[PDB]
DNA sequence: TACTAAA
């Protein structure tokens, strides 16, 4: 008699703490047939109504895209095929999982169902997956009213989940249908270039057969970054420097090595004139004194990109071995959901009993204990995008429990969220001028007045430098040698990890669970070799790849394309265009394209005879 | 008269020959100074100029210069930013100037920063240089207190290239 | 045999 709710959450963490919000502590938790999905059963009111709720999660995405058999088995059909009369089909991914049966056999009686996806898109796709796989196994409706209900949330909080249990929606068709066109292009262009690229570059040369040649909207993008460095590295001209510099003594065992103002000149003669009227002369003027306070900022809470820069730059770690890290930590249950946007503590964070959790460890005591007595600083406030909260640590943890790569990991998180609660480091910064003839000299020097932050990083540090000697104006002190200084300009060094991360974030070539895939997809495919200093050094198969694309069309490596094409695809989202034409028309200009790649292909096979 | 009008732009400070003085005349009518001024000032100073830099400026046997000269630049480049990076905000503006006369070419530097000369100059603008300016080693030190810009109206041939 | 991008 009893009418069922099912709700489904795109994770399990999400699904408990919905359920646990809802049920007021009244769940009923089991596993299902997969291991990695639970179930949490409990009762309440629905549309005036005592009912049970039954709650569940998927793992993401419960379908992909792939062509029907046939035209998978690259010999059959050209690529030139693949654009137009190909039919694609989805598929199931993660197929041990068994997502789907599972969904059939939860759901056998279910009248209602409610869903608890995320709001943003490639949350609507998943949702109408789920919906496709559900709807021929429940109950129906036994009158004409409506089941299907979407709950739309900004934040896991009790006030945001009760509004949106108050207020409910709809699924959107047209949202879905731009990630969905999204999907469709992406392998119509992936699966339709490299397929060619590696026809005809494995069917000349015997030095890449058995080997992989890839093209797509992201991968070739990121190696543009990596090729234009290159580029940049090899067409350098460096030139000559002429700094000037001087040491003047207070009164003994103190010289201090002065600046010069106009930092550099690039010629010799004039370089010349300014040490000849500076060289013979032997007393340095006080002229200026400066004794302003600064301070630097505490860092903002950690996000998924600043959290892979750090582990390439600091920790020593690939940005997907990171990843793989940083989601065996939150599965064991230390820290919280490592794939974020949000910057800013949301407003029910319990700072002070997540900091407790750190009061014994050995490292710590001394800063927690301390930053728990005169009161801690608010975070500072940065962005929000409707994601989860930002990495923090959850549970004590101690160098036995975790292994030498987790540990790592977890330091840096438990520093960087500490770091964010404390103060700020104010340094006094101490300048003195002097006046050795007609040019101008400068020292610069900085003092500690009271370290905040850099006592849980000691890597962002105030160097230790000696304090300045006292000296008003007016005071004259004896001046010793003064030289020129025949620096040269020097090229700049390779790409690393943590810059690339920023490009690739600037031009939303990827999102936060796909950066680390594509700079190993680059990695593991020959394109780039890493290096010293998690340094991107591309080569020979790399370099002549993107060339020849500048030569060919330029369209297909620039950081531009994937961005503008998905503003186009945003039509489809907001209604003003239907789903055929957009997808269409994009595919008959990616198909030029193609035809226009085919028949100019010798372009790029002569830089590749220099090369192999 | 023509000898006025000579004698006039002598204590006015331009040094210009006898066939320049009768290029920028219009016509033997009523020319005024002012006049005569801007046509020489519009007009190219390599054919117009005369000898009265002193000669062997490069060099280090001139101390300094004196009386008020009237004087064209060729090239202005940054000393202070590299080749390839001309607006560089790492070291202060400082602009070495290739100053001719029309038959000798001396080199000035940028001694304290100045407003009115820029890299974004015209070449063929001409200066006056009213003071005392000081020869170090064989370059000229350009102050505010001793340079005035009089504009120039010239064929450009630079065309930002 | 692969391919593409993404939760
Ligand atoms: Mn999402």
């Amino acid at each position: 008699v009893m009418k069922t709710v099912l709700m489904v959450a795109e994770k399990p963490s999400l699904a408990q703490s919905i359920a646990k919000i809802l049920s007021r502590g009244s769940l009923s938790s089991h596993k299902g047939l997969n291991g990695a999905c639970s179930v949490h059963e409990y009762t309440g009111t629905f549309a005036g109504q005592p009912v049970r709720f039954k709650m569940t999660s998927v793992c993401g995405h419960v379908m992909t895209l792939d062509f029907l058999g046939k035209y998978n088995k690259w010999d059959k059909v050209d690529p030139a095929e693949l654009f137009s009369q190909a039919p694609t089909e989805k598929k199931e991914a993660n197929p041990k999982l068994n997502m789907v049966k599972f969904l059939q056999v939860e759901g056998r009686g279910c009248d209602y169902i409610v869903l608890w996806l995320d709001c943003d898109k490639e949350g609507e796709n998943i949702c109408f997956e789920v919906l496709d796989a559900v709807l021929p196994v429940m109950n129906k409706a036994h009158g004409g009213e409506k089941t299907v209900f979407r709950a739309r949330f900004s934040s896991i909080t009790d006030t945001d989940i009760c509004n949106a249990m108050a207020c409910l929606g709809e699924p959107d068709h047209n949202e879905a249908l731009s990630v969905d066109a999204r999907q469709e292009l992406d392998l119509r262009i992936g699966c339709a270039f490299t397929r060619f690229q590696t026809k005809y570059f494995q069917g000349k040369y015997g030095d890449l057969d058995s080997s992989l040649i890839s093209f797509g909207p992201c991968q070739t993008p990121t190696l543009g970054f990596c090729v234009e460095r290159h580029d940049k590295i090899q067409s350098f001209k460096p030139e000559t420097y002429w700094v000037l510099q001087a040491k003047v003594n207070t009164d003994k065992d103190r010289s201090l090595l002065l600046d010069w103002d106009r930092v550099r000149v690039f010629d010799r003669e004039i370089a010349q004139m300014f040490l000849n009227m500076t060289k013979l002369e032997k007393e340095a003027q006080v002229e200026a004194t400066s004794r302003k306070e600064k301070a630097k900022q505490r860092p903002l809470a950690l996000n998924t990109v600043e959290m892979l820069r750090v582990a390439s730059s600091s920790l020593g770690m690939g940005p997907q071995h990171a990843m793989q890290t940083a989601e065996r930590l939150y599965t064991q249950g230390y820290i919280s959901y490592p794939r974020t946007e949000t910057t800013h503590y949301p407003e029910n964070f319990d700072l002070k009993g997540s900091l407790r959790q750190q009061a014994n460890h050995p490292y710590w005591a001394d800063t927690v204990k301390r930053l728990l007595a005169e009161g801690i600083n608010r975070p500072r406030k940065g962005h929000d995008a409707g994601d989860h909260p930002p990495i923090t640590p959850m549970k004590s943890a101690t160098e036995a429990e975790l292994g030498g790569d987790a540990w790592r990991l977890y330091e840096y998180i438990t520093r960087h969220f500490i770091a964010t609660v404390s103060h700020d480091c104010k340094y006094l910064q101490s300048t003195i001028s002097f006046r050795i003839g007609p040019e101008l000299f400068t020292c610069s020097g900085k003092t500690v007045l009271s370290p905040g932050f850099t006592e849980v990083m000691p890597w962002q540090s105030v160097p230790l430098e000696e304090s300045l000697p006292t000296c008003q104006r007016g005071d004259a002190f004896p001046v010793g040698e003064v030289k020129m200084l025949e620096k040269q300009t020097n090229p700049p060094d390779y790409l690393t990890e943590a810059e690339l991360i920023t490009l690739m974030e600037k031009h939303g070539i990827g999102t936060d669970a796909s950066i680390p895939v594509h700079i190993n997809n680059i990695c593991q495919r020959n394109y780039v070799t890493v290096e010293s200093g998690r340094r991107l050094k591309p080569t020979n198969l790399g370099i002549v790849l993107v060339h020849g694309y500048y030569k060919i069309d330029a369209e297909l490596v620039l950081p531009t394309i994937r961005s503008a094409v998905e503003k186009q695809l945003n039509l489809i989202a907001q209604g003003k265009a239907d789903y055929r034409q957009v997808l269409g028309h994009t595919l008959d200009v990616f198909k030029r394209k193609f035809h226009y790649f085919v028949d100019s292909i010798a372009g790029m096979d002569e830089l590749m005879e220099v090369s192999f | 008269m023509a000898q006025v009008a000579g004698a006039a732009l002598s204590q006015a400070g331009w040094y210009l020959s006898d066939e320049g003085i009768e290029a920028c005349t219009s016509s033997p009518d009523k020319v005024n100074v002012n006049d005569i001024i801007l046509i020489a000032l519009n007009t190219d100073l390599r054919t117009i100029g005369k000898k009265f830099l002193p000669s062997d400026i490069n060099s280090g046997k001139v101390e300094k210069l004196e009386g008020p000269c009237v004087l064209q630049i060729q090239k202005i480049r940054n000393v202070a930013a590299p080749k390839d990076n001309e607006e560089s905000q790492a070291a202060p503006r400082m602009l070495r100037l290739q100053m001719t006369d029309g038959h000798i070419s001396c080199t000035a530097v940028e001694f304290s920063y100045m407003s009115k000369i820029s890299l974004n100059t015209p070449p063929g603008t001409k200066v006056k240089l009213s003071g005392i300016v000081d020869i170090k080693n064989g370059f000229l030190l350009l102050n505010d207190s001793n340079t005035t810009v009089l504009g120039g109206e010239v064929e450009h041939l630079i065309e930002k290239w």
